[PDB]
RNA sequence: UGUUGUAUGAAAGGAGAGAAGGUUAGCACUCCCCUUGACAAGGAUGGAAGAGGCCGGCCU
């Protein structure tokens, strides 16, 4: 069979409702641990909640979790930036890929991006931490069928209406308060 | 040429053999009975004082060797091109044109 | 293979002959099985070739050149795209649209894109996937609004030809692979095997897709245009001349296709309820009942199945006229049964009308097997 | 060599195989 | 015989306007040029001419490109209907068409020619 | 909208894919070798029994003779062949490029003259983005007092000029300011 | 990293070499570069026996990432060493070879109707690979002396430039 | 097993500290095979113990 | 606080592949290389020169 592989394989399972519709993304956890444990203990306590899509490139990236949607405000879990991690077999190929988005090397906040294309460009510059699967994939596209106004910018931006853990691979998590 | 500026091709003084779709025979009317050569000389032929004077290529900038053309023999097979107005005639995008 | 007219420079040898020799045992030369190690695919084509024969690349860049292989695909494209554009309001499609075909896409084998789009006007249920030859299909499963279309092209040879099993291939590795750009999770792969002129279709079906699509296959195989160069390349290629001065005289497409891979039987039944008037003494005719028979008949093989019905079965009933039609629905169930597995049909012929509903009920194990009424009924 | 010709149907060979229609013939006899 | 009749037909397809139908068969007709009894070949050069005057020669399938450096090995046939039919098509494609091809082609086509002559 | 199933396990095939068969061909049990086998065994059965002429298939009828070969082979079904691309063409290059060609009958590349691209030529022009990029473009072939147009009124051919301007025009020459064409006195709104 | 440097030192860009070490033109040559990016029995011998290593070694790689079991294991191993002419494509450069290559299928009988006895049956499950891990294990005893001769014989052509003598 | 354009592996991101899968082992009968049942699956079983093997 | 320390292949533009009529087959002598694991074989027969005397020139 001519088919491969290419990744290994995911642990642990986050949803997202949108207003796109609903989004499956399941975890590298072991491959990059710090930025799938943030991620799952900001899910845990809401903080992605009414954080709006708020920069689309179309055919390459969709950006969120702001939560002023300015674009330039997060907060780790770490209360400061973390590392970057990366991994020789998770490359920017293909869509439906969930990054760490970053202004430079080892500064990561909440934000993060969906890519909908080939980004060659990105490779050991974001963390890849997760995948779209199922049909969700579909959804995560209409995401950027948005009227984009300057500067990247919706019209009316879709936004982030829950979270849920489907499968939590770490067990000591606490959630803040 | 493209198909609305044969009327400027020049024709040869002999008529054609194939007789169909022909512009130099009798019955074209392309071969006029009783035809005065001094009236019709500078049609479809240089004329320097005239309107078809001795041109040269807009891209290569040697000279043609018809009159009313624009651009020359290579640079209208490499591009596609009609020779005389430069409409393209030939879509060129899956033919490596050989000029050998 | 004679020489083609009637009866009143440097030295080497000429490849004419040797290439017509390669070309037309070549299925056999090109065995794809014999040892599965290493292959090699021409430039433009998807043909693949086992081991290095020469003369053989020569015959077949021959067919293949001034980029058919492209030509044809684009052709089967064009072709689809104007049958469901005769049919926006049956279907119910809003538009239907052509992909930009990356250029390189028909003879890139690992991997594809869509080729059109159908956009629904308002929802389409459906179902899971199937063949195109399968009947049964139940349009519970999913609903969409977009619906893509896949056009494949194959050139097969003598140890692999089922196209049936290819089409199901391809659409699970691609709708499944990572890399896949499918602009929904629903749609059909189309197949066609240009060395044998085969085709089928695997994936989902919405409501009146099928039968448009089964149609449409079998008149794009008889009459595309690319499709008549490519066979016309071939028969120059193999220097072969026809003896015969016209097509025959039954060259309706019906009948035509009676002679492909599938199986298919004819059923006649309207002897199965057979009787004989006598004078009476009484004034009144009477009927007595005798002997009916069931006919089966394979034309490929020239196979009768003759099943003989004695009178014993319609001794203690009431209304026989259509205890003999449940009947013969029940005795053709019971021969395809009996059959080996590679024997049974996949169509079924029916010459009278009302037989077409009992045995469609009572075939339940072989819901595959499609049951029509055609127009040469013999 | 042995239909090589197109098929058009034949003037009624009755007349000359048996002098009539084959039907009225075994009607008189 | 055959392509006789195409020779003959090829105006009414004009006139009931299946072009598409012509064009095709020019498609066709393309593939016989590689015949070797001279007598049908130059029929089929001769259902050719009358194709390319009914449809024209840009929009001409197979293009004139195509068809022109098809044409110039058929030049060295010897046998009269061949040529006559090749020369005349060769001949109308070098002053309506002289862009479909290159500049050392005429030349080497030109050269050709010289044995026309004999 | 696709909603999820909501399901904690990954998707995909458990062992990443480490088994995955080939399944082009045809069915391992409705194959060419598997009738064979079935054959072979069914006139093992019939070996020692009388001629009984019931039908078990077309293929295996009894024989009344004792138990590579004709039929398709069947394919290993974990081996993935490797496929490279055949780039060499194989072109007469003296055909191709004059129509002549020194070996005749004898030559042993292809005898055409069709100059299409080459797959690989494509691919580079799709790489670089220079596939197409040249059809959009195409090769096809007052003013004397510099004022506004202070009724800008005509000639007999075309001169459009401002109505004093040219009427003092006229004083300094009587002939036209663009080409110097003979106005006759003629002047027009 | 060895062979993919000797093909860029001979400025061959347009060959690719792939990491199941198959070489392969990335476009159509010509006449000259045919002549010139020719290999030698010395590069594609050394080229196709690290292809069987890297089958070898992949599958134990395919273990212990977890997705096989330690059966599927030991029957791909010998699934490899008795399949080593499909798998390769060793024989071209020396076909001497066959003879390791005949012996490994000879083995295959040897070992399949002995195991395939009784309930068990015929199918893909066999894994006792001692026996045709060995023959190739004899097969390498004696071809290393040999690329080492040519191989040497090919580094000192690279660096020490032609010889304008000869012999 | 893999692509062959994906490049083979490195061993520390992929194969470095994930637990092997059981190996082949035919279980032993503590009763009967006693005296084997101690050694019987190492790599140089009797290496270390000096009585029964003269070194390392 | 730089520079001629060189070569291969490709593209574009040019030249054009031995045999005292034409079409060609090769194997070498010297010294200049290229492919090659070569004491093999190829690279247009791999390419390039090929009578004597005197000071590129002159004589037989
Ligand atoms: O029994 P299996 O484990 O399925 O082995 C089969 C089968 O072996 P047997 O029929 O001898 O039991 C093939 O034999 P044939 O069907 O061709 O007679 C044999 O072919 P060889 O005898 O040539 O080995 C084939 O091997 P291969 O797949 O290479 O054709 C081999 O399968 P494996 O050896 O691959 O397990
Ligand atoms: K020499
Ligand atoms: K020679
Ligand atoms: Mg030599
Ligand atoms: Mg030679
Ligand atoms: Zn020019
Ligand atoms: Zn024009
Ligand atoms: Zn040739």
């Amino acid at each position: 069979s001519n088919i491969y592989i290419q990744e290994p394989p995911t642990n642990g399972k986050v949803l997202l409702k949108t207003t796109a519709g609903d989004i499956d993304i399941e975890l590298w956890s072991k491959e990059a641990p710090k930025a799938c444990r943030n991620f799952i203990q900001l899910c845990l306590e809401a903080y992605y909640d009414n954080t709006i899509f708020h920069r689309v490139v179309p055919g390459f990236i969709v950006q969120g979790g702001d939560p002023t949607g300015t674009g330039s405000g997060g907060e780790s879990i770490y209360g400061a930036p973390f590392k970057d991690e990366f991994h020789s077999r998770l490359r920017f190929n293909r869509r439906g890929l969930v990054a760490m988005a970053n202004a430079g090397s080892h500064d990561n906040g909440s934000q993060f991006f969906f890519t909908l294309g080939r980004a060659d460009e990105l490779n050991n510059k974001h963390t890849i931490f997760g995948k779209v699967t199922g049909d969700t994939v579909y959804n995560m596209l209409r995401l950027s069928e948005v009227d984009i106004d300057d500067d990247e910018r919706p019209h009316n931006p879709h936004k982030i209406k829950s979270c849920e853990v489907l499968f939590n691979p770490f067990d000591d998590i606490i959630p803040r308060e | 040429v493209c198909e609305k500026c044969e009327k400027k091709l020049g024709t040869v003084i002999t008529p054609d053999t194939w007789k169909d779709g022909a512009r130099n025979t009798t019955e074209s009317g392309g071969r006029k009975l009783n035809e005065n050569k001094a009236l019709t000389s500078k049609k479809a032929r240089f004329d320097p004082y005239g309107k078809n004077k001795f041109s040269t290529c807009r891209i290569c900038k040697s000279s043609v060797h018809q009159p009313g053309s624009h651009y020359c023999q290579g640079c209208a097979y490499k591009k596609g091109i009609c020779a005389m107005c430069g409409k393209k005639v030939l879509d060129t995008k899956n033919y490596k044109q050989t000029s050998v | 293979w004679e020489k083609a007219s009637g009866f009143e420079q440097r030295s080497g040898l000429n490849q004419i002959p040797n290439r017509r020799f390669t070309l037309w045992w070549s299925p056999t030369i090109n065995r794809a099985n014999v040892y599965v190690g290493f292959q090699v695919q021409l430039d433009l084509t998807g043909i693949f070739m086992h081991g290095k024969i020469p003369t053989l690349k020569i015959s077949l860049i021959q067919i293949f050149r001034a980029h058919l292989w492209q030509k044809i695909h684009e052709s089967i494209v064009m072709d689809l795209c104007q049958v469901f554009d005769q049919e926006l309001d049956a279907l119910e499609i809003e538009t239907v649209q052509k992909e930009t075909i990356h250029p390189r896409k028909s003879y890139k084998m690992n991997s594809s894109c869509a080729d059109i789009l159908l956009f629904a006007s308002y929802k389409w249920n459906v179902s899971r996937p199937s063949l195109l030859a399968d009947s049964k299909d139940v349009m519970d499963s999913t609903t969409t609004q977009k619906y893509w279309i896949d056009i494949q092209l194959r050139w097969g040879d003598y140890d692999s030809h089922d196209i049936e099993r290819y089409a199901r291939a391809k659409f699970l590795d691609y709708t499944t692979d990572n890399m896949s750009i499918y602009p929904s999770p629903t749609g059909v792969l189309i197949a066609i095997d240009l060395a044998y002129n085969l085709h089928s279709a695997y994936g989902n079906w919405f409501p009146g897709s099928k039968p448009l699509i089964q149609q449409a296959m079998a008149k794009i195989m008889k009459a595309n245009p690319a499709l008549y160069v490519l066979r016309e390349r071939i028969r120059k290629g193999l220097q072969l001349y026809s003896s015969e001065p016209t097509e025959p005289y039954l060259s309706s497409q019906n009948y035509g296709e009676l002679f492909s891979n599938q199986i298919i039987w004819f059923v006649d039944d309207t002897n199965v309820y057979r009787v004989t008037i006598h004078k009476t003494f009484e004034g009144n005719l009477t009927t007595k009942p005798i002997n009916g028979a069931i006919f089966i008949f394979n034309p490929r093989t020239g196979q009768l199945f003759l099943k003989i019905i004695h009178t014993s079965v319609w001794a203690g009933q009431k209304r026989l006229g259509q205890l003999a039609k449940w009947k013969t629905a029940e005795e053709v169930a019971a021969l395809i049964r009996s059959l080996p597995v590679e024997e049974q049909p996949k169509q079924i012929i029916v010459t009278r009308k009302g037989m077409l509903d009992p045995l469609e009920v009572h075939l339940l194990d072989f819901p595959n097997i499609v049951i029509k009424g055609s127009e040469l009924q013999l | 060599g042995k239909a090589q010709s197109i098929y058009r149907p034949s003037k009624n060979l009755d007349k000359d195989m048996y002098g009539d229609d084959l039907e009225a013939r075994i009607k008189t006899n | 015989q055959a392509a006789d009749l195409i020779s003959r037909t090829a105006v009414v397809m004009k006139t009931c306007q299946e072009e598409k139908l012509m064009g095709h068969l020019g498609v066709v007709l393309y593939e016989y040029l590689g015949e070797e009894y001279p007598e049908v070949l130059g029929s089929i050069l001769g259902a050719l001419k009358a194709i390319v005057n009914v449809i024209g020669m840009h929009k001409m399938t197979p293009p004139i490109k195509d068809l022109l450096p098809r044409l110039t090995p058929i030049l060295k046939n010897r046998h009269e209907k061949v040529q006559e039919n090749c020369i005349d098509l060769v001949g109308r494609i070098a002053d309506r068409g002289a862009e479909y091809v290159s500049a050392r082609e005429w030349m080497r086509i030109c050269f050709e020619l010289l044995e026309l002559l004999k | 909208v696709y909603k999820s199933t909501r399901s904690a396990k990954p998707v995909g095939p458990e062992d990443m894919g480490a088994t995955a068969v080939y399944e082009l061909d045809t069915e391992k049990e409705r194959d060419a070798q598997a009738i064979f086998e079935r054959s072979q065994k069914i006139q093992e059965e019939l070996r020692g029994k009388e001629d009984d002429k019931i039908y078990r298939g077309i293929n295996n009828y009894q024989k009344y003779m004792k138990p590579v070969r004709k039929g398709p082979i069947r394919a290993p079904e974990h081996l993935r062949a490797t496929v490279r691309w055949d780039y060499q063409p194989d072109i007469c290059k003296d055909y191709k490029e004059t129509g002549f060609c020194g070996f005749g009958d004898s030559c042993k590349f292809l005898h055409d003259r069709s100059d299409y691209k080459h797959g690989w030529q494509i691919e580079r022009e799709l790489d670089e983005g220079r596939y197409g990029v040249y059809e959009d473009e195409n090769y096809e072939v007052c003013f004397i007092c510099r004022q506004s147009f202070q009724n800008p009124v005509v000639t007999k051919c075309r001169h459009y000029f401002c109505e004093s301007c040219a009427l003092q025009h006229f004083r300094t020459t009587p002939r036209c300011y663009v080409c110097d064409q003979q106005t006759n006195g003629v002047f027009n709104p | 990293n060895m062979l993919n440097l000797l093909i860029h030192r001979k400025n061959l860009n347009y060959l690719h070499l792939d990491y199941n070490f198959n070489l392969k033109p990335v476009k159509t040559l010509t006449t000259k570069e045919r002549k010139k990016s020719r290999f030698g029995n010395a590069f594609h011998l050394c080229r196709e026996v690290l292809r069987l290593t890297k089958l070898v070694v992949d599958s134990h790689v395919q273990y212990r990432l977890g997705n096989v079991d330690a059966f599927q294991l030991a029957d791909g191993l010998q699934y490899i060493f008795a399949h080593v002419g499909q798998l390769t494509g060793m024989y071209r450069y020396k076909y001497k070879l066959m003879r390791q290559i005949r012996m490994c299928k000879d083995l295959k009988h040897l070992i399949y109707y002995r195991f395939n006895t009784g309930p068990v049956g015929k199918g893909p499950g066999c894994g006792f690979w001692a026996a045709g891990w060995r023959v190739w294990l004899f097969f390498m005893r004696g071809i290393t002396p040999l690329l080492e001769r040519w191989l040497g014989n090919l580094l000192a052509r690279q660096f020490e430039g032609r010889h304008s003598k000869g012999v | 097993p893999f692509d062959d354009e994906e490049p083979p592996l490195d061993y520390a991101d992929n194969i470095l500290d994930v637990e092997p899968l059981e190996a082949i082992q035919l279980e032993l009968d503590p009763e009967e095979d006693a005296p084997v049942l101690d050694w019987f699956y190492d790599h140089q079983p009797l290496r270390d113990s000096r009585k029964y093997v003269n070194g390392s």
